RNA sequence: CGACUCUUAGCGGUGGAUCACUCGGCUCGUGCGUCGAUGAAGAACGCAGCUAGCUGCGAGAAUUAAUGUGAAUUGCAGGUUGAUCAUCGACACUUCGAACGCACUUGCGGCCCCGGGUUCCUCCCGGGGCUACGCCUGUCUGAGCGUCGCU
RNA sequence: CCGGGUGGAGCCGCCGCAGGUGCAGAUCUUGGUGGUAGUAGCAAAUAUUCAAACGAGAACUUUGAAGGCCGAAGUGGAGAAGGGUUCCAUGUGAACAGCAGUUGAACAUGGGUCAGUCGGUCCUGAGAGAUGGGCGAGCGCCGUUCCGAAGGGACGGGCG
RNA sequence: CCAUCUAAGGCUAAAUACCGGCACGAGACCGAUAGUCAACAAGUACCGUAAGGGAAAGUUGAAAAGAACUUUGAAGAGAG
RNA sequence: CGCGACCUCAGAUCAGACGUGGCGACCCGCUGAAUUUAAGCAUAUUAGUCAGCGGAGGAAAAGAAACUAACCAGGAUUCCCUCAGUAACGGCGAGUGAACAGGGAAGAGCCCAGCGCCGAAUCCCCGCCCCGCGGCGGGGCGCGGGAAAUGUGGCGUACGG
């Protein structure tokens, strides 16, 4: 149960606030969890998603164990575009359709400096917390 | 109007004596069931634990 | 119209009172900061008592009340002189000074004498540079045990 | 020419003079409806304009 | 008139440039709620004060 | 190339002005390609180009404000723009000495009887 | 004749647009604004219209100097320094 | 006496507000000399003032400005309450000693109108109902 | 029978009720409590590749710099040694407005300096800096059959 | 209360608590819809007709021909004020132009207003209005030569 | 007689007030004819010479997947 | 005549500063109604209220007794509870209406002028050097200029000095 009497829990505010974040703030909501195999190596559980991150799709029409690149990470409306993720309009032509990036496992990351310092602050603190616990 | 009179001033007396009145329904056991908690399997209705 | 047997009433409701009407919603706000500001001065007085410097026994007056006895807002200056304290340090050692007050009779000013006799019995006062002691100071054994009172000091009974 | 509208016809002369390396004869200028300043630039007879646009990019 | 005031001429032109339908390309934004201008003035029918 | 801020600043002011009106006849070739039907891909520098006359407007007068304030700095009377802008209350009051200031008599007073740490045994 | 046909005299302008509160209230033969009250050092306001007080006061314009005093508050009015180069 | 500037002599009302020659103002004019001084000399502040002398058609008064922004001002600390905001025209809110005279201010049973730091204290805080949560 | 009319049911229109939602209010409470001649509040006019409005901004004009951030923006195009966002302390900030050279027409000046012009000798043009009232301290020039002194 | 149907995300029973708690009316408020009713009406200023063109489409657009009207105090050629792009060209025929329209002052695309001599600018008129002064609790008001040290200008001479 | 102050000069925090502002938190409140005039390009559109007056207007769907192609019609509008 | 003091009064785009205007919920100073109630209405009431004008601050104002009291006396101001719908005012009708004492919240006091003594011992400004230099301040040198004896500073203020 929350304590701080500054985090506010009023619905419209927690709406307003998460559908007129800016974009920096978007990305940490687009945020995808890491595979089993994933969270094993780099003891993270979550990741912000980029334009190169190879995930699946694991709810939905187009769940299934196979493996799409982010093409695309529209933050705007809060979806991703992933590669094989696609339906057809009626003139033939396809287009991307919109998949939120919790029902996205992330399989392999774009590993860029950045992402290793993420990754190495992510897991320095979750490591804090395991040996403060003892 | 905001002055509405919402606050209600009970006698401390009768303060106390609710609280008297509540504490000692709350070791009937068919008061308690009757207020629908799930007790019989409880060995003894004033259940007090040990102080550890 | 008045109907049968009954009181006559005059509400002062005539003017337009509906504007200075003044609830009471930040009572406990008021409260909750009256109490941090009082615990936020208690703990910057930190061996200071908390409540304030120590006031006299006054007389209430106007027969009603001349029977018990309150606190008064100062030590009165001939009560200062008969107990050998000045004016000026009185204030800094924590004594309730009121120049406008006068005595009367004999028992109240040595009640008051007495009892800034009996509080300054009770003064446990550190030295001006901590690393050095001067010659009035309290010595370092009732430093060390020095606490911040609660309440008002030595509190005036009937 | 679409000019500045606080600028003056002796302004809009050495803007051109200095700008595309020619001498004017005599500006005209009025100010559109849109609220625009257009100025009618005549060049001297010693030059020649369709050159002279066809230097800056318009034909 | 043709007689005219040159603030009088600039607020006429700044009236004159709102005077224009929303682009078309406005409408397929995200979150757009907008169809068509509705601060469209004709000269015959409202009469810009002034 | 791409035109930074931080590339600019080791330069000096005629090659800085090079720059600029090399970006100024760049602009306004610019908006004759707008006004002729050009492509899309020199009606995209134009913003370029912009913020890069923004860009490099802005280092000149950065260095050149530094370069008079540096020369201002240990003089008694600064020109306006290069004295502190609080708020004009804030200009107003006291100085720091000023308010720092006290009466010989005051002085004597808090010498004579300062304010005493004590502590009152109940 | 005093309707309709005295409608049509209607050449001549009273106001005109003012150069301080931009509406078209400048009483051109009193020469002052009938909103505003141009020549006058003070503005127009009164108590007895708190819907024309709202209309334009401190918080229906631009506000270019205030919205930044009002940043410049919540740290204090710091000046003469830069955030630590990199 | 400050006659009523009605237009010919008319209020428009009950005959108690019919008073047109015989009224007075509540200030002194010696407060009027003072806040007609300040007004004028606006970048000064009223200290005091003082009767100079009179006759049957004018009072004469003068009255002592300061200037807060003077360095000798500036810098005597005994003179310095004046350079604070808050002393901005003390002779137009009655801070001064002739002002301060006509607001009913004082102590003791003549002065029981003006508990508070006014007249409009005394009366806010004697016509407000104070209407408590528990009552 | 039919047409017409009336009633009820089914289906379809007209209309937008109801219900369910809610980036909005209203009320209460906490902390802070800051505008302006260094030009505020307000207003006007402009600024986007396609841009009318809203918003943001000021001829550096839907933003420049710096920091944090760390790969987007997106309606369509186009083009990691840091995209975009946030912070914002650096810089800039058109015209009016207490509005300040005089006026309110975008009218007319005056003084100083710089560049063309000239061949500083003026003109003319462009650019920069000044030119409002009141008032304080001080400076200089003065005024007075004001009060004196000296010759 | 249940059955059927529609709908597509929340809802209700019981004990108490609280109320902005139940509508047929108020010439009630706001919104919507009838009968009237395909009715009244599209009748002030003499008047249209024939052929052709374009067009899916013509009583009405355009061209030609004819017959007419305004009849120089015009139904003509031009300006002031006011309007503000209505001006011009092209396209469209959804909406509007009280029938229609292939047309328009409609809608959408692009265009268009060039001055030493034409006006403003300058002058003063009737008047408006600061400073001085006076009044005024005060924002300010009166006043316009009036209880003002109101000239910052010029030629000549001397001096640098 | 007695009592009580020492006027006609000056400064001074705290407790006190706060329907404007900056940033918050909350609610036995209201739920689009309600709640602010304003949930939306709202002090906007529009009106009045002016002072001033002042609206209406939320909801496809999970995702535009916003109906390609064929056919009638000049097209709107249909049938598939 | 002329020169120089002083006083009073001008002028300057002289050097440096300051005021204007906005917001205005709260605050201070003025000014100030009528609707209304009295079952009419004129005093009264509404109400020292609305409107009007001026001036602020993060609080303002107030404030250290020319006080309350008559007591076995209290002790600045402000605020809360009570006093108290009371004393009192009132066509003594309608209605209006405090204060002291008491309990608390807070709590803090002080300074001039005047009277006196100290070779004006005081203040402001410009020049140079060193420092600090984004609240323009510190030290020293100026046979540097003013202010001030028509009284600045030090001591000192009714509790006495
Ligand atoms: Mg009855
Ligand atoms: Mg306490
Ligand atoms: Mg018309
Ligand atoms: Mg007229
Ligand atoms: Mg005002
Ligand atoms: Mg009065
Ligand atoms: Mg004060
Ligand atoms: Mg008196
Ligand atoms: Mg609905
Ligand atoms: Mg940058
Ligand atoms: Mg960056
Ligand atoms: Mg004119
Ligand atoms: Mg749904
Ligand atoms: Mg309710
Ligand atoms: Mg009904
Ligand atoms: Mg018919
Ligand atoms: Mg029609
Ligand atoms: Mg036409
Ligand atoms: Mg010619
Ligand atoms: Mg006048
Ligand atoms: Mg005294
Ligand atoms: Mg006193
Ligand atoms: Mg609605
Ligand atoms: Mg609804
Ligand atoms: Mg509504
Ligand atoms: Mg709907
Ligand atoms: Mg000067
Ligand atoms: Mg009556
Ligand atoms: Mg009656
Ligand atoms: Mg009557
Ligand atoms: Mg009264
Ligand atoms: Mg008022
Ligand atoms: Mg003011
Ligand atoms: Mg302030
Ligand atoms: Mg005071
Ligand atoms: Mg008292
Ligand atoms: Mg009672
Ligand atoms: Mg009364
Ligand atoms: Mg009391
Ligand atoms: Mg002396
Ligand atoms: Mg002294
Ligand atoms: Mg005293
Ligand atoms: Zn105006």
């Amino acid at each position: 149960m929350k304590f701080n009497p500054f985090v506010t829990s009023d619905r419209s505010k927690n709406r307003k606030r998460h559908f007129n974040a800016p974009s920096h703030i978007r990305r940490k909501i687009m945020s995808s969890p890491l595979s089993k195999e994933l969270r094993q190596k780099y003891n993270v559980r979550s990741m912000p998603i980029r334009k190169d991150d190879e995930v699946q799709v694991v709810r939905g029409h187009y769940k299934g164990q196979q493996i799409g690149k982010v093409v695309q990470v529209y933050r705007k409306k809060y979806v991703i575009y992933i590669e094989r993720v696609q339906r057809e309009k009626a003139n033939g032509t396809t287009v991307h359709v919109g998949i939120h990036p919790s029902k996205v496992v992330i399989t392999r990351l774009k590993l860029d400096k950045d992402r290793k310092k993420i990754l190495e602050r992510k897991a320095k603190s979750r490591q804090v917390g395991k040996e403060k616990g003892k | 109007k905001t002055w509405r009179r919402w606050h209600r001033r009970v006698n401390t007396t009768q303060k106390r004596y609710a609280i008297c009145s509540a504490l000692a329904a709350s070791a009937l056991p068919a008061l308690v069931m009757s207020k629908g908690h799930r007790i019989e399997e409880v060995p003894e209705l004033p259940l007090v634990v040990e102080d550890k | 119209a008045p109907s049968r047997n009954g009181m006559i009433l005059k509400p002062h409701f005539h003017k337009d009172w509906q504007r200075r009407v003044a609830t009471w919603f930040n009572q406990p706000a008021r409260k909750i900061r009256r109490r941090k500001a009082r615990q936020a001065r208690a703990r910057r007085i930190a061996p200071r008592p908390a409540a304030g410097p120590i006031r006299p026994i006054v007389r209430c007056p106007t027969v009603r009340y001349h029977t018990k006895v309150r606190a008064g807002r100062g030590f009165s200056l001939e009560e200062l002189r008969v107990a050998g304290i000045h004016k000026k340090v009185a204030r800094t050692i924590g004594i309730s000074v009121d120049p406008r007050r006068r005595n009367k009779s004999t028992e109240s000013l040595q009640a008051n004498v007495q009892r800034l006799k009996e509080y300054r019995s009770k003064l446990v006062l550190f030295p001006r540079k901590p690393s050095a002691p001067k010659k009035g100071d309290s010595s370092a054994e009732e430093l060390k045990l020095a606490t911040q009172l609660t309440g008002p000091v030595m509190p005036i009974r009937n | 020419f679409i000019v500045d509208v606080k600028a003056n016809k002796h302004q809009i002369k050495q803007a051109v003079k200095k700008l595309y390396d020619i001498d004017v004869a005599k500006v005209n200028t009025l100010i559109r409806p849109d609220g625009e300043k257009k100025a009618y630039v005549r060049l001297a007879p010693d030059y020649d304009a369709l050159d002279v646009a066809n230097k800056i990019g318009i034909i | 008139s043709s007689h005219k005031t040159f603030r009088i001429k600039r607020f006429l032109a700044k009236k004159q440039k709102q005077n224009r339908p929303i682009p078309q390309w406005i409408w397929m934004k995200t979150g757009n709620k907008i169809r068509y201008n509705s601060k469209r003035r004709h000269w015959r029918r409202t009469k810009l004060g002034l | 190339a791409k035109i930074k801020a931080r590339d600019l600043r080791g330069k000096k002011k005629e090659e800085l002005l090079k720059q600029l009106d090399d970006l100024k006849v760049e602009l306004s070739q610019l908006r004759v390609a707008k006004v002729t039907g050009g492509a899309a891909s020199k009606l995209s520098k134009i913003r370029v180009v912009r913020k890069s006359i923004a860009r490099v407007l802005t280092v000149i007068n950065q260095t050149q404000k530094e370069n008079l304030r540096k020369f201002y700095k240990g003089k008694k009377y600064k020109p306006l723009d290069l004295r502190p802008k609080k708020t004009r209350a804030m200009r107003r009051r006291l100085n720091k000495h000023e308010e720092s200031l006290k009466t010989k008599k005051q002085q004597r007073k808090e010498r004579l009887y300062p304010l005493r740490k004590y502590a009152v045994k109940a | 004749t005093k309707g309709t046909s005295s409608f049509g005299k209607r050449r001549n302008k009273t106001h005109t647009l003012c150069r301080r509160c931009g509406s078209k209230a400048y009483h051109l033969q009193k020469s002052t604004c009938g909103k505003c009250g141009y020549p006058a050092k003070r503005k127009r306001k009164y108590n007895w219209s708190a819907k024309a007080k709202r209309r334009n006061t401190t918080g229906t314009g631009r506000m270019r100097h205030l919205k930044i005093v009002y940043r410049r508050f919540r740290h204090g009015f710091r000046e003469g320094t830069t955030p630590k180069p990199k | 006496g400050r006659k009523r500037p009605v237009p010919k002599g008319a209020t428009y009302g009950k005959p108690v507000h019919h008073g047109v020659n015989q009224l007075k103002f509540a200030r002194s004019l010696q407060s009027v000399a003072e806040e007609r001084a300040g007004r004028h000399c606006g970048a000064l502040r009223v200290l005091n003032s003082y009767w100079v002398g009179e006759d049957s058609t004018y009072k004469f008064f003068e009255v002592i400005l300061i200037d807060p922004f003077h360095k000798a001002i500036r810098r005597n600390p005994d003179t310095q309450w004046i350079t604070k905001p808050v002393h901005k025209h003390r002779e137009m809110r009655g801070l001064t000693s002739a002002g301060r005279k006509s607001r009913g201010l004082g102590k003791g049973h003549k002065f029981h109108h003006t508990i508070g730091g006014s007249r409009r204290a005394a009366w806010r805080r004697r016509n407000t109902l104070q209407l408590h949560r528990y009552r």
